[PDB]
């Protein structure tokens, strides 16, 4: 019942940086490692995220590993810098620069022994492995190389254990470097055979909830590393605290996943509120909205096949159940028709600290193909030219290689469409 | 004289938590397990502790540890509370072959040892759902050796019925399919509960639109108290469950009742009505309070068992019996003239210091064979026969180990459940 | 073609099969259809494109279903036959035969027979290479030669294999040496029962060009295992080989459903075998499905599971 959590990419060590932030307080763990919390819920379920050191010591069930110091640098010299034994910090120099060859095909490749040991020596110390958890995005270079190279291994090293990664998408509004679509074809080149989930997370879409929901002016990486994070805890923390309907994350997979390569998800916090009522059917409404979508897709555009709504709280199971079928009731066309009861819930006994409800909406929706057409319309342009691909090239990649990247990726546009209607 | 009592998913065992909830409060037992100054769910130790005839076993780990480390720890014994590590996931294959196998024979020894430890053994009744993947798949493996052991016991299921409406789970109709063919096979007599009904009672008859999984198990625990903790006490007219299944189950596959409880009442309104036995057995016959989501006007009924509590003249129940079939609206079958079994015991029901049911003087609760059950099949066939026309989510099981032909082969088991449901009433 | 061919063949009683002196339990009719009778005691009837007895000529049943199938590959498209049932003597016969006397060899050197025929025929520049494939362990094996990956090539739906070791061959018992060949490397399982358990999804490859222009001819030999249950089997390492086999049956037993529908987008990447053989089923080609059995009664459950895997819905 132990979940191994590595962190990847300039993006994904920012974002398991506020994550193991919201954690520590979940059980009143102090920055350094020593539990000041008050409650026995709060001291039974801390094997699964961290290790019981001497003199009361917990170090979380964490490896950070990137090609590049520089973010470490901060995050060891910064707070819950020293929560960590210096050991997981297994890095080197000469980043990939945002290459995906570099990050996968060669160099951060050497790397990668030196990370999967760190891996076997935690995974040894697990009585019960309970599955993986990453934290990456698509279109960055460290973020996806060794991001898809570090699973490929483990999947084949641990072919039982539950894949399950945080993944931030291009946006259809930045292209921070102009090789984004690259990167994220070569990823799901491997994303889809080698996880059994994934959380597909735009930067725009948390732009546009810090802005039309949360009403904040300038919503900083800290905002939104905070707002993804709340989601992650929301996942598991139903299978840690105790609740009404317990829920592992195997009774999510063989909850959401009906076809074996459809396994992306649009997580979305419930109850996210400004500083100026609270029920189930108020959250819901929350679940249920598009705003809320922290992915870039319209989920009324497309339709649904399945959708877990994880509870968090004291909540009378009819006055969840009922608005639960509620919102089938509404829009019965945004469901898909053979499957009789499209969503899953999840009632976690424990809220988090200040709210006493919150959810969490995650889906599978048709709507995911709109993203996957942003990707290869923007590989179609992009290879006609083969504008900056001579790196990759240069780096032993071959155009049948990227064709047959977007062939797999146009395979998966295929499946939404057909089951959409 | 003696009964034994499983509790496996996180359904029944959290029912269990209710039922001897119950027991304990019906003779002043307290959570250690001795009277503060009756041999039948309970081992006396020499030092006054009562340990229960109960096994908790689950795959998860979260709710074995509630039980002890809330309260009624003190009561059952350590070696009882079987504790898987790993999640049943929500697959029958994980618990009826993969995970479950690793543990059953650590469980079937404790209901060996405990059987050993009675004399004069009447059956066992487990606790579980449909839609579950504890309470499916090892239930499934946990009463076939239970038949080869034991092939002479009473076995009676508290199962769970998935409802038509509100399900909490997607893959609860692939799971009843397969629970059910190992259900048919060996079951003695299995009860089934829709969630649905529960809250309707309780949000119209008990006036509570809040209901928990605490409070629809007090109602749950209140009925299985009036089946058995009651009729292994003295009465007017006592009745065994030995002879139940020749009573209620007239041929070998219609062993599937219907319970309810007719004195659901908040503690307010029964101010109001002094409740005679005349009144109770026709609010046992109400079609908005069978407990279960289906039409009993749109079904025959075969069989009918009249469970009493409390003070209660039977030449008034002669009456009150000879009203229902005054008042016949209810379709009966030509098979069976005298489908009515009443049995009386003297004890009164009693009351949960925290549940919302007042403390009447009487209770009766009824169980029932009505051919409205095909109507309810139907709708759960429904639901898998578009899954597997897909092929949806069979790839978690098939990658656990079972094969295609199966699931349409449980399909007509199911589907020949279907016919005999048909051929049962439009026999004249 | 628009309808798929499914077809049932019936082995022969043994002698060890006749020492129980056990009784039969099919009844032939006709070509077509053949009743298979069930003792418990309905007589169950089981209707599809073709079937054939015990009672049957191994070049008989090759030349129904392996003779119209042939032409097809040259002309143009191609063409695929499977070979699905569990171990046992009909599955040989039916491949190879005994093999002997040139006409009661199994549907393989019947068709190598009637290759070699078409290459006296008719003369054209006849080129053919053949891969030998299976699939243990969900990793594509090199049958002939393994010494890393076997690597998929595809500009619409032209799928080929690198690493596979293609031998241009032109005589009947090259190949013939090559199957054995085949199985020696082909890996199998050790058991109290069935230790001959060698469980693998196989394709067998005959590549032929006869261009003049460029005229291409491919044929594929798939060698399907049989759906096993983890129960039975009894195993505590077997069982990672028996739920990737049965897994990769039903994704096979997907698409062919997602074939007769006419549905818009068939899957193939799920599988690895429907994505290294997509064209070959899915195009204007045709497929011929074998369920091979032995008769009595006890593989009587297995009779009636491969009845529901040769099942198809029809208006
Ligand atoms: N009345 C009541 N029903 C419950 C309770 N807990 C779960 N259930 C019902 O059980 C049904 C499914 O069975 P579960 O126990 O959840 O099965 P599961 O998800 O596989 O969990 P496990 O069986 O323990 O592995 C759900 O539809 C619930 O309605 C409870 O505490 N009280
Ligand atoms: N939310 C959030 N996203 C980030 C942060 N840093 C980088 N990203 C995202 O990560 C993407 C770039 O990938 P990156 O990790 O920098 O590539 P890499 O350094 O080669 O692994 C950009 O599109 C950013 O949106 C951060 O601190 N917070
Ligand atoms: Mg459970």
């Amino acid at each position: 019942r132990e979940i191994v959590h590595i962190q990847a990419g300039q993006c994904g060590n920012q974002i398991g940086a506020k994550f193991w932030e919201v954690i520590s307080d979940e059980h009143g763990i102090d920055p350094t490692g020593s539990y000041h919390g008050d409650s026995d819920l709060q001291l039974e379920r801390i094997n699964v995220y961290y290790n019981e050191a001497a003199g009361n010591k917990y170090v979380p069930r964490a490896i950070l590993v990137d090609l590049e110091p520089g973010t470490m640098d901060s995050v060891r010299s910064g707070p819950f810098g020293q929560i960590f034994r210096p050991d997981n910090f297994v890095f080197g120099q000469s980043g990939a620069g945002n290459n995906w060859a570099k990050g996968h095909y060669t160099e951060g490749a050497e790397l990668v022994d030196s990370v999967l040991d760190v891996v076997r020596k935690e995974s040894e110390s697990c009585d019960c492995l309970q599955g993986f958890q990453l934290t990456h995005s698509l279109g960055g270079g460290t973020g996806s190389g060794m991001g898809t190279l570090l699973i490929s291994k483990i999947r084949e090293e641990y072919p039982d254990r539950i894949m399950n990664t945080f993944s931030v998408v291009p946006s259809p509004k930045v292209s921070d470097t102009v090789v984004e679509p690259y990167n994220a074809t070569l990823s799901v080149h491997q994303l889809v055979e080698n996880t059994d989930e994934t959380y597909c997370i735009d930067n725009e879409a948390l732009y546009d909830i810090c802005f039309r929901t949360l009403k904040l002016t300038t919503p900083t990486y800290g905002d939104l590393n905070h707002l993804v994070s709340a989601t992650m805890s929301g996942v598991t923390t139903c299978l840690r605290f105790p609740g009404q309907l317990n829920a592992d994350l195997r009774k999510l997979a063989v909850n959401m996943v009906p076809f074996p390569r459809l396994h992306f998800f649009m997580p979305g916090f419930a109850p996210l509120t400004s500083r100026g009522a609270l029920t189930v059917p108020e959250l819901t409404q929350q679940m249920f909205d598009a705003k809320n979508m922290m992915a870039a897709c319209d989920p009324r555009h497309g339709r649904y096949l399945t959708v877990a709504a994880v509870f968090r709280g004291r909540m009378s199971m009819k006055e969840v159940d009922e608005q639960m079928l509620n919102v089938q009731n509404k829009n019965s066309s945004y469901f898909v028709e053979w499957i009789p009861n499209n969503v899953k819930t999840a009632v976690c006994d424990i809220p988090p600290r200040g709210l006493k409800m919150s959810a969490t909406f995650i889906g599978n929706s048709t709507a995911i193909q709109e993203l996957f057409k942003r990707i290869s319309e923007q590989f179609t342009a992009m290879f006609r030219r083969k504008a900056f691909l001579h790196w990759y090239t240069g780096e032993g990649m071959d155009e049948m290689e990227f064709t047959e990247a977007e062939s797999n990726m146009n395979d998966l546009v295929s499946e939404y469409q057909q089951y959409q209607d | 004289r003696e009964c034994i009592s499983i509790h496996v998913g996180q359904a029944g065992v959290q029912i269990g938590n209710a039922c001897w909830e119950l027991y304990c409060l019906e003779h002043g037992i307290q959570p250690d397990g001795q009277m503060p100054s009756f041999n039948t769910f309970f081992s006396e130790t020499g030092a006054g502790k009562h340990v229960p005839r109960a096994v908790f076993v689950d795959l998860e780990p979260t709710v074995i540890d509630e039980v002890r480390t809330g309260t009624y720890r003190q009561l059952f014994h350590p070696e009882q509370l079987i504790t898987g590590k790993e999640d049943a996931a929500n697959n029958y294959a994980r618990g009826h072959y993969t995970i479950g196998k690793e543990i059953i024979d650590l469980v079937l020894d404790r209901i060996r040892k405990l059987a050993d430890q009675c004399t004069g053994l009447q059956g066992f009744s487990v606790f579980h759902s449909f839609g579950g993947g504890t309470g499916s798949g090892f239930t499934s493996l946990l009463m076939e050796r239970l038949s080869v052991d034991y092939g002479k016991k009473s076995k009676l299921e508290f199962s769970i019925y998935p409802a038509p409406q509100v399900s909490t789970a997607v893959v609860e109709p692939y799971n009843s399919i397969l629970t059910t063919h190992t259900t048919l096979e060996h079951s003695d007599c299995a009860f089934m509960v829709d969630n649905e009904a529960i809250y309707d009672i309780c949000r119209r008859n008990l006036d509570i639109e809040r209901p928990t999984y605490t409070n629809l198990n007090r109602l749950i625990g209140q009925i299985v108290s009036s089946i058995t903790a009651s009729l292994r006490f003295d009465g007017a007219l006592n009745v065994d469950l030995t002879e139940f299944q020749t009573n209620l189950v007239p041929y070998p596959r219609a062993h599937f009742p219907l319970a309810t409880y007719a004195p659901v009442i908040s503690a307010e309104k029964a101010y109001h009505e002094q409740l005679s036995v005349a009144e109770i057995t026709n609010a046992c016959f109400e079609p908005a309070n069978q407990m279960v989501k289906c039409d009993p006007r749109h079904g025959k009924y075969m069989a009918c068992c009249l469970l009493y509590r409390g003070d209660v003249v039977p030449k008034d129940v002669n009456a009150a019996i000879a009203t229902i079939k005054t008042k016949r609206t209810i379709q009966f079958v030509d098979w069976c003239p005298t489908g009515f079994k009443v049995g009386i015991n003297y004890e009164p029901p009693t009351v949960v210091p925290g549940g919302d049911l007042a403390k009447v003087q009487r209770a009766v609760c009824m169980l029932s064979n009505t051919t409205a059950i095909a109507e309810a099949w139907a709708r759960l066939d429904h639901k898998f026969d578009l899954m597997y026309a897909k092929r949806a989510f069979v790839h978690w099981y098939v990658g656990e180990g079972m094969e295609e032909g199966e699931f349409s082969e449980a399909r007509e088991d199911m589907a020949a459940l279907e016919k005999d449901y048909e051929e049962v009433g439009v026999d004249s | 073609n628009q309808n798929i061919q499914v077809y049932v063949r019936v082995r022969p009683l043994n002698s060890r099969e006749r020492c129980i002196r056990s009784a039969e339990v099919v009844d032939v009719v006709g070509p077509r259809e053949v009743v298979t009778r069930h003792t418990l005691k309905l007589t169950k009837k089981f209707t599809f494109d073709r079937s054939f007895g015990p009672e049957s000529k191994q070049c008989d049943v090759y030349s129904v279903v392996v003779s119209p199938l042939i032409e097809e590959v040259l002309n143009g498209y191609n063409c695929t036959v499977f070979a699905y049932g569990q171990t046992g003597t009909g599955k040989t016969h039916t491949m190879v035969g005994n093999w002997e006397d040139d006409s009661d060899i199994g549907i393989i050197p019947r068709a190598l027979s009637h290759l070699f025929d078409e290459l006296r025929m008719m003369e054209v520049e006849y080129t053919m290479r053949i891969s030998y494939l299976e699939l243990y362990n969900e990793e594509l094996c090199d049958l002939l030669s393994t010494d890393t990956k076997i690597r998929i090539f595809d500009k619409k739906g032209s799928v080929i294999i690198q690493g596979l070791e293609e031998i241009p061959v032109h005589s009947k018992d090259d190949v013939y040496k090559l199957l054995e060949k085949g199985k020696e490397r082909r890996k199998t399982a050790t058991t109290l029962m069935n230790a001959q358990s060698s469980r693998s999804h196989t394709v067998f490859s005959i590549v032929v060009h006869i261009r003049e222009m460029l005229k291409i001819g491919k044929l594929n030999l798939v060698d399907l295992a049989g759906s096993e249950n983890v129960s039975k089997a009894g195993n505590e390492i077997r069982v990672r080989e028996t739920v990737n086999i049965n897994q990769s049956l039903l994704t096979l037993g997907r698409v062919i459903t997602a074939l007769v529908d006419r549905a818009p987008h068939v899957p193939y990447r799920e599988s690895k075998l429907t994505r290294l053989l997509q064209e070959s089923l899915g195009g204007r080609t045709k497929t011929s499905i074998i369920a091979t059995i032995s008769p009595g009664h006890k593989d009587i459950e297995e009779t009636l599971s491969t009845l529901e895997y040769a099942h198809r819905a029809k208006n």
